[PDB]
């Protein structure tokens, strides 16, 4: 849905995907699965102070 | 096809509520009615080509939603935060002396905005009536006094508030509207005021000096909880169950200390019994009261003043909200609203006893002195304030400390509204009370 | 994908319309009136033949609906039968907002224009009722029928008829009415004049007289006129509590005592301002009114009054004569500063942020001064509450002002600073916001101890005049007349300023009392501290030191000096300073 | 032109000349099509005997003559006739109407002046009490249907801007019609805010009223302001208050008999018309230095009995 | 908030108000010479109102000065009618080649600026 690459901020994919899992997911949980698999996802951080991921 | 339309509560300031036409197809009829906030699934297009192209120039179309899916939610990582509350010490008056936290003194008031916010549980037995569960108040009081910012406080903290003031208003604007569609070729009808609060608070700011033909809409609202129109061949009937908040004024602006609250304002008795709790409020001099409340509001418009960046400034705004009040407001937002959710709290016979006994007591000194007769109104809004109270602990039954609180209330209105001479007698019967 | 220009070096009025500059770039300023709601408007089309299967596709429109005139492939011959593709094609957003000529654009006692304007794409929902918007564009020319039936000879094509109207076409829209951000935008030479207007001792002082200067006295008024236009500090509550800012004034006084014509200079000076009268006016026609709107089905509110006066000022006279069931819907943009609608399905709350400055007369229509403040006036506490300042003022049979009243009133039948440079000090005024000092705390609570001691009824307790929107009014008018000058806190003296304006409702008055709380608070200070002992010369000499600035020559030394000995020996004829015997001065009971 | 009118059509650099409420001078073409009569306007405006008005100039009779000129048909009354002569000549507007309210018994020449003065000034406007409304003397501004202008549909205070009003039973007019005369008499403007309009017109002119005592006759047991039914802000604007009494007494009762009864068997007006409209075209008066003390003098005096409000100054 | 008890400077007061009486009208002087300043840069963005939307000479003074005075009016720095009478009459002195005045009915016309190389001029003040 988006016409440029930028990944969209964490503040906005948390709550779409706490609603999927029937259960509020933090910022903390992300780190759980980069532990895990370093290169999961690109964890780079928006100039706007918001964190994001990516394919 | 139905309309959405936006929130109540989220409208900027200075927009008119945006709204879209949506299309529902067979099998998703009748999902919704008037008044229900729900979430819907769809195909967002345009599709009013056609004859609107050679219609006009520069021709115009509009965009539906084609309904593919209506639907009408918390987490416990939340919970753990709200039942760790609900049993801490003084919950009850936390909640009271976080309610407008800078306004001064009018706990009276404060004790009252607290429980229309939790409101109490409505009852539907089978084959009666119904029994609502709204809180009514009234705010009667001098000029000043802060009726109207109390009114700007609960539009705020509440979940869906719909604000209105008497004379801004109409008929037509509270009740219902009529709109053509040519879809169908019948009429359609489009709701008021009340129909959006339903499930909700509406707002009647300077209730006294709207007229009789749209006060007396008003009072069917509460009564009934429902809108009754017969307008353009359309005779139907939609839920307004929504509690009322009421600020107004005294005949000439100023209370007569010596009459009834019944004789101080054109607002008619019958109207008047459908509050459940009446607020008067006097503004007489008096240095002890005054120093306090000019250093107070000295003081509020110093801490007002205007002057992860994000995360720095929201802390800060928490310093100050715990500074004057003891518990954050959007948090206080949170728990109000899983309280309105969740707990249904229920009656215990064992306080029968302590019910029923007050109430006779009440009814006596009725006759015994003051022109007032006790109600059993009086008797339903104890219960359902004692509901309300039982409901801001979060504990699914009702307990004795509630109805001691819940009786406090409704007594020291009632007594507060007398006259003078009738005022002072009453305080010391109900000095257990 | 759109282009939108702005930054015009010139804006053009309503009545530049003309057909002369059809399809060029102009800006136009107006007040907006009405807003329809946003539609998608086809931008460029699609369209696929029907006797074969091509496909048409960038069918550009322009401001018609196009369609096209030959199939593309020479295998088909169809022509002028099409099928419209609702995929491929585009669609842009489109609004018409109809705007009127403000007031300063057009000639007084002549009639506003109107137009019709036309934004696309983003600039759609920035236009709202009642802003005095700017706009950037091109004019074109749109069909109409309503030409017809006109007299005169009407062009013919052939047989079609070509009536044609004048539209705008607006690509930018922008809402106009902090203090680094206001400074960045002007020059050098626009500072030095701004500066040396602030950076001067008596800069209170002039610009109260520089208010209507063709008006003889009431400097009571003109320091109250100063202090609205100037208006205080909006704040909002973390709690969410909004705080009112404006200052709402009311004067009332003889029939003969130029009141009108106070309005009649704010209405022509205020930069956003609206006259209105008594009778004259109405319910609707103040607030907002519910009127059907163009293009639909549906209603829209049409802006009055009051929302063409947003941050400005709504001049009303004959309040007294408007009825009760139209100063209702005063109140609540008086005290709110909002508009609450909820009629025809407008549910909405609108900004009022106006002040307003009325006028009207007694009861009676004289001052019985037979009678108390409360006999000469019916307006009742939920109004005149909601006055920061409140005047009443008298006329009567003196000897001397009547002498130097009829002097000025036939000079004006034959014939400090300037109306233009107030306008460029209260916009750069209105950018301060002042912070109460912690002393300052300690004494408003004092003073308003003090009114609510003054209020009090004798027997009752209930006052009628002074409440806690006084106190905001105390904050408030102080907040202005701090934001007269260059300090952001507020000290205890604009306490004081604010404490005696909201009270108050040979050798000149001002000046002997001026010397009298100099002099004895001087003797009080030194007597309770236990200072050595002065003379009544030291006295003089003293006071004279004091006001070393206001003495624009060593002549006028000589006129002050001997004028400051009168003032002593009227305290001592009255024994308000007791002479002990060259004399002591001591505070007489 | 008058209450007809007719459409006209106006073209090229003629535009931005005309607004609503002017007053216009045509000179253009009258045309027909199918009937349609209108004017193709060309242009537009907007804006001897010299040596015999010297021969009345000089003369020492003139006020008495240009006095008794204006009514022949009326006995003495020189006072009365001085001011309302003073009405037509008027002030000096500078970059100036004259009020007068005839207050008198119900049978003393109230009626016929005001009757000669709307006959002897141009577009002047006969108004009684009940015959007007609000909207009677106040143009009725309402907004066009299909263009969305503001369009005026003309009034009685509107039509005789410049010109002279006369309005019989001042009295009896309506609270609402009269309260609306302050800001006329006052600022010679007219504001209406009602829904959708909002705008202010000019009404510039000149007031002559009369008005009958309170109750049948006048009392002079009562005060003066108590047999006039006008609030003291209204009374205060009116530049003479004529108080016309009727005594008893032959010596003037036979003189005004025969001067009444010598009309019944069997300067002119084009002369005192052309010195009227000569008077207001070249005249513009200026206050002398020593004049300027004597209305200071005379208004101090006025005051120092004690209603000498400052509207009676500028008067 | 007070000021000296007794300043050593006592008889020398008046030399004090001399001084201030020496000088009172050169203050005067340049309160003049900054104002016409304040109207002498202005006028630089001033030329771009008339270069860019206006096509014709028959524009008179009074119609321009409505327009200066409208385009300024939403600014931060609004200007006035009278004001904007000495703005466009100090646009012709500094530009006597493109621009020209000449009366009639007493009013001022414009003739029809020919505008080339506005900036240049106002640097040479
Ligand atoms: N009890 C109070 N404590 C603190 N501030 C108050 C109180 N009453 C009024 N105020 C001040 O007055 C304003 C409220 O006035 P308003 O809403 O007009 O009262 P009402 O509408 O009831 O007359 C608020 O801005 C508030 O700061
Ligand atoms: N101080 C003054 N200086 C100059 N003129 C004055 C003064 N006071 C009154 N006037 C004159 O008196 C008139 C007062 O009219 P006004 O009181 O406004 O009428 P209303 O009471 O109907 O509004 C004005 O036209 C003005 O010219
Ligand atoms: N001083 C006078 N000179 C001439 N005619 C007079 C005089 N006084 C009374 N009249 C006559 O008395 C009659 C009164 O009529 P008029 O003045 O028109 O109305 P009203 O009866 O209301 O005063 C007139 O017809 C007039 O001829
Ligand atoms: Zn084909």
């Amino acid at each position: 849905s988006r016409s440029t690459g930028v990944p969209p901020e964490l503040h906005v994919l948390l709550p779409q995907i706490s609603s999927m899992m029937k259960r509020k997911i933090v910022q903390d949980d992300i780190l759980k699965l980069l532990t895990i698999w370093s290169d999961a996802y690109v964890v780079e951080l928006n100039s706007r102070g918001e964190l994001t991921m990516n394919l | 096809r139905v309309t959405l339309q936006e929130a109540p509560g989220t409208v900027p300031p200075g927009r008119l509520p945006r709204h879209r036409e949506v299309i529902l197809l067979a099998d998703l009829v009748d999902v919704s009615k008037p008044g229900e906030e729900v979430e819907v699934t769809g195909i967002y297009k345009n599709n009013y080509d056609g004859n609107l192209n050679a219609k006009n120039g520069f021709p115009v179309f509009a965009t539906i939603i084609e309904a593919n899916s209506i639907k009408r939610s918390w987490t416990e990582e939340e919970e753990r935060e709200f039942r760790k509350i609900s049993r801490d010490r003084g919950i009850i008056d936390k909640i009271i002396s976080s309610m407008a936290p800078s306004i001064y003194g009018h706990r009276d008031i404060k004790t009252a905005v607290a429980c229309s916010l939790f409101g109490g549980v409505p009852k539907n037995v089978n084959g009666k009536h119904s029994i609502r569960g709204d809180i009514n108040v009234l705010l009667l009081g001098d000029p000043g006094t802060a009726k109207s910012q109390i009114l700007k406080y609960v539009e705020k903290t509440a979940h869906r508030a719909v604000f209105a003031t008497g004379q801004g208003a109409s008929a037509v604007g509270l009740t219902a509207s009529v709109r053509k569609d040519p879809i169908t070729k019948e009429w359609t009808l489009e709701g008021g005021a009340l129909v959006l609060a339903d499930k909700g608070v509406c707002l009647i700011d300077e209730f006294d000096k709207m007229n009789d033909q749209d006060r007396t809409s008003i009072h069917e609202a509460m009564e009934q909880q429902s809108i009754s129109i017969s307008k353009a061949g359309i005779v139907t009937t939609l839920q307004a169950r929504c509690s009322i908040i009421a600020a107004a004024n005294p005949n000439g602006g100023r209370y007569n200390s010596t009459l009834p609250l019944a004789q101080n304002v054109s607002l008619t008795e019958p109207i008047l019994s459908a509050f459940d709790i009446l607020c008067v409020v006097r503004d007489l001099v008096d240095e002890e009261a005054d120093e306090r409340l000019a250093t107070f509001v000295v003081d509020s418009h110093v801490r007002s003043h205007p002057e992860n960046a994000r995360q720095r400034r929201l802390q800060r705004q928490r310093k100050k909200e715990e500074e004057i009040s003891p518990i954050p407001q959007e948090l206080l937002m949170k728990y109000i609203h899983y309280a309105r959710t969740k707990i249904y709290p229920k009656l215990h016979q064992m306080d029968m006893d302590k019910v029923s006994r007050v109430y006779a007591d009440l009814r006596r000194e009725s006759i015994s002195t003051g022109s007032f007769p006790i109600t059993v109104r009086h008797l339903e809004s104890i219960l359902r304030i004692a509901e309300s109270f039982a409901k801001m602990r979060l504990s699914e039954f009702v307990s004795s400390y509630d109805l001691d609180r819940a009786i406090k209330v409704v007594v020291d209105s009632f007594v507060d509204a007398q006259k003078v001479s009738v005022r002072r007698q009453l305080r010391r019967s109900f000095a257990i009370y | 994908f759109q282009i939108s220009f702005f930054n015009l070096p010139t804006v053009h009025r309503i009545r530049d319309i003309r057909s002369e500059k059809i399809g060029s770039l102009l800006s136009i300023s107006g007040t907006v009136t009405r807003t329809s709601e946003v539609r998608p408007e086809l931008y460029k089309a699609s369209f696929t033949c029907d006797m074969c299967r091509a496909i048409v596709d960038n069918v550009e429109q322009s401001f018609k609906y196009t369609e096209p005139t030959f199939c593309p492939n020479p295998s088909c011959e169809n022509r002028a039968f099409w099928t419209l593709n609702v995929t491929r094609s585009r669609f842009l957003d489109w609004q018409k907002v109809r705007i009127q000529e403000n007031a300063n654009e057009i000639p007084t006692g002549s009639m506003p224009r109107t137009l019709d304007v036309i934004l696309r794409g983003d600039s759609v929902e920035r236009a709202k009722p009642g802003d005095r918007c700017k706009f950037t564009g091109v004019e074109i020319v749109v069909p109409d029928v309503t030409q017809l039936g006109l007299p005169g000879v009407k062009p013919s094509s052939t047989v079609r008829d070509l009536t044609y109207k004048i539209s705008f076409l607006a690509c930018h829209v922008i809402s106009i009415g902090d203090q680094e951000v206001f400074l960045n935008s002007l020059s050098s030479d626009e500072i030095n004049e701004l500066k040396e207007m602030v950076k001067d001792e008596h800069i209170y002082d002039k610009l109260v007289r520089s208010i209507a200067p063709a008006v003889f006295g009431h400097e009571a008024v003109k320091k109250g006129i100063l202090l609205q236009m100037l208006g205080g500090v909006h704040k909002s509550t973390v709690e969410g509590i909004k705080l009112r800012g404006d200052i709402n004034i009311c004067v009332v006084g003889d029939p003969s005592t130029s009141k009108s014509q106070f309005l009649k200079y704010v209405v022509g000076f205020a930069p956003r301002s609206v006259y209105t009268s008594g009778k004259a006016s109405s319910a609707a026609g103040l607030t907002a009114a519910v009127v059907r709107d163009e293009e639909g089905g549906d209603y829209t509110i049409e802006a009055g009054a009051l929302m063409l006066a947003d941050n400005g000022i709504c001049c009303i006279d004959e309040f007294d004569k408007m009825d009760i069931s139209d100063q209702v819907a005063i109140h609540e943009a008086m005290e709110q500063q909002t508009i609450s609608i909820a009629k025809a399905g407008i549910h909405a709350t609108l900004n009022a942020r106006t002040s307003i400055l009325a006028a009207a007369n007694p009861v009676g229509g004289r001052y019985n001064r037979k009678l108390s403040l409360r006999g000469n006036l019916n307006m009742t506490a939920p109004i005149m509450s909601r006055f920061d300042l409140f005047f009443v003022i008298l006329d009567d049979c003196n000897e001397k002002i009547d002498t130097e009243l009829a002097s000025h009133i036939v000079d004006l039948h034959m014939k400090p600073f300037s109306a233009e440079q107030l306008r460029r000090y209260i916009k750069y005024a209105r950018t301060f916001k002042p912070i109460l000092t912690k002393e300052a705390r300690s004494y408003l609570v004092e003073k308003y101890k003090e009114l609510r001691k003054d209020d009090a009824q004798g027997f009752s307790r209930s006052s009628y005049r002074i409440t806690v929107r006084q106190l905001e009014s105390m904050i408030r008018l102080s907040e202005a007349i701090a934001r007269a000058n260059c300090v952001d806190e507020i000290t205890p003296s604009f306490i004081a300023e604010a404490y005696d304006l909201l009270r108050q409702s040979t050798v000149t008055y001002d000046k002997y009392v001026s010397m009298m709380n100099m002099i004895v608070r001087k003797i009080a200070e030194v007597d309770r501290e236990g200072a050595e002992e002065l003379t009544a010369v030291d006295i003089v000499d003293w006071y004279l030191l004091q006001k070393e600035n206001d003495l624009g020559s060593l002549a006028e030394y000589w006129e002050e000096r001997r004028l400051a000995f009168k003032v002593i020996k009227r305290l001592v004829k009255d024994r308000i300073l007791m002479e002990i015997h060259k004399t002591v001065y001591v505070i007489h009971p | 032109e008058t209450p007809h009118s007719i459409s006209l059509c106006v073209y090229d650099e003629l535009v931005d000349s005309c607004r609503a409420g002017d007053r216009i001078e045509v000179t253009g073409t009258f045309r027909s099509i199918p009937y349609k009569t209108y004017v193709d306007v060309v242009h537009v405006k907007k804006v001897q005997d010299l040596a015999k008005i010297r021969e009345v100039a000089a003369r020492e009779d003139l006020y008495s003559l240009l006095a008794r000129s204006i009514a022949p048909s009326i006995y003495e009354l020189e006072d009365v006739k001085k001011g309302i002569l003073l009405q037509l000549f008027g002030g000096t507007n500078k970059t100036g109407d004259i009020n007068i309210l005839l207050c008198g018994d119900p049978s003393t020449s109230k009626s016929q002046i005001l009757q000669y003065v709307h006959k002897i000034t141009p577009r002047g406007v006969y108004t009684s009490g009940k015959g007007s409304s609000a909207v009677g003397l106040t143009a009725y501004i309402t907004r066009d249907v299909d263009t969305k202008q503001l369009v005026l549909e003309s009034g009685a205070l509107v039509l005789s801007d410049g010109g002279v009003c006369c309005i019989d039973e001042f009295d009896k007019m309506s609270d609402s019609t009269r309260s609306v005369l302050h800001e006329v008499m006052e600022q010679q403007t007219i504001s209406i805010a009602k829904a959708g309009i909002i705008t202010t017109l000019n009404a510039r002119s000149s007031i002559l009223a009369s008005a009958n005592p309170i109750g049948s006759r006048y009392n002079p047991n009562l005060p003066v302001t108590e047999n006039i039914d006008l609030p003291p802000p209204l009374l205060s604007r009116f530049d003479l208050v004529y108080l016309v009494l009727d005594k008893v007494d032959e010596k003037n009762d036979r003189e005004l008999a025969k001067h009444l009864t010598n009309l019944y068997l069997e300067l002119p007006v084009e002369f005192l018309t052309m010195y009227i409209s000569y008077a207001k075209e070249h005249i513009h008066p200026i206050i002398t230095e020593a004049a300027k003390t004597e209305l200071v003098r005379a208004y101090v005096g006025m005051r120092k009995m004690g209603t000498a409000t400052t509207r009676q100054l500028e008067s | 908030m007070y000021k000296e008890k007794m300043p050593d400077s006592q008889a020398n007061l008046m030399d004090r108000l001399r001084e201030r009486e020496r000088r009172s009208a050169a203050l005067l002087s340049q309160r003049q010479k900054r104002y016409q300043q304040f109207l002498a840069m202005k006028m630089t963005q001033v030329f771009d109102i008339l270069f860019s939307l206006t096509r014709g000479q028959p524009y008179t003074e009074t119609y321009l000065s409505s327009l200066i005075v409208d385009s300024l009016q939403d600014s931060n720095n609004p200007i006035g009618t009278k004001e904007a009478s000495e703005i466009l009459a100090g646009l012709q002195g500094i530009l006597p080649m493109d621009i020209s005045v000449h009366q009639v009915d007493g009013g001022l016309k414009v003739y029809r600026w020919n505008s080339l190389d506005k900036n240049r001029f106002s640097k040479l003040l």
